[PDB]
């Protein structure tokens, strides 16, 4: 069995082991890595999303056995294409997070697996600063890898 | 530095890092003293005394150095604000250390940053050191005798 808080502490350490029994889990119970319970329910983070953050020398292939998980249910393309809801993030994708740290393979390996080019990244933390800040350009990732001249 | 390491650090007498002098003054009030605001000068006398630091931190840990006050109730960094040693007083209060123990010792630690963007963060203990003397307390009100005011 596997409970939110299961698999975003298994992704901050980059254990693929403890994610050995999860694609079977979600068989039985039929449940989906996109399941509103498998979200933070105030920021609508996801375990992908966690690993985006959880980097370490921006690696983690919890990442792929995480895609791999959802195309095996086909969780696929909603997986890959969720975004943050709080004001502050909203709208932001694992394929932004990719690019704000400047990382080919990771962009590549998303754009892959069907991530979304056009999704806008709208929230306060993408627009001129309060202060909160900061920091815009605006939005879409094209536009983000150019305004961060990459 | 080398005989600064093996006074701390050998077999026969390990320096106490804490000790005071007649006017109460330890190795980082001396270090403030000895500083004369010339580039070269504030470069080694800081680095010097990021050295004591990483030295207090390694060897002694529980050891709060920079809070020592000397004779007249000054910590190290009051003492330089008292006497005009501004590089010194800036290069403290701007302090960032990261290493295993690094957080203690540490005057400014950065938390957001956005490819764009950084954030600094700031101690700090000059704006809320009521208890003995302020920072800009020192600086605010200073004697006018001191050459950098």
């Amino acid at each position: 069995l596997y409970d939110r808080r299961s698999i975003f502490d298994a992704v901050a350490q980059s254990n693929c082991q403890e994610l050995e029994s999860l694609l079977p889990f979600l068989q039985r119970s039929k449940k989906r890595l996109t399941d509103s319970e498998f979200k933070d329910p105030e920021t609508g983070k996801t375990c992908l999303l966690k690993a985006m953050l959880n980097l370490h020398n921006g690696q983690n292939d919890t990442i792929a056995l995480l895609l791999d998980v959802a195309r095996k249910t086909d969780s696929l393309k909603q997986f890959v294409n969720a975004s943050y809801t709080d004001s502050y993030y909203k709208g932001q994708t694992a394929l932004h997070i990719a690019i704000e740290r400047r990382n080919m393979t990771l962009v590549t390996l998303l754009v892959e697996n069907g991530a979304d080019v056009q999704a806008a990244a709208n929230g306060d933390f993408f627009k001129k600063t309060k202060g909160r800040p900061g920091f815009y350009f605006g939005e879409l990732p094209l536009s983000l890898a150019a305004c961060t001249n990459q | 530095l080398a005989i600064v390491k093996f006074l701390l650090q050998n077999s026969w007498q390990p320096a106490d890092i804490s000790a005071r002098d007649s006017v109460g003054n330890t190795v980082l009030h001396a270090l403030v003293e000895v500083a004369d605001n010339t580039v070269d000068n504030t470069k080694f006398v800081t680095s010097m005394y990021n050295e004591i630091l990483i030295l207090g931190a390694k060897l002694h840990p529980t050891l709060k150095l920079e809070e020592i006050t000397n004779r007249k109730g000054l910590t190290p960094l009051a003492l330089a604000a008292s006497s005009g040693k501004i590089g010194v007083l800036a290069y403290i209060l701007q302090r960032e250390i990261h290493e295993p123990e690094c957080r203690h010792l540490s005057r400014k630690f950065t938390e957001w940053a956005y490819g764009p963007v950084h954030s600094s963060l700031y101690d700090l203990s000059c704006i809320d050191t009521c208890e003995k003397n302020s920072v800009l307390e020192v600086i605010a009100y200073s004697s006018s005798e001191t050459p950098n005011r």
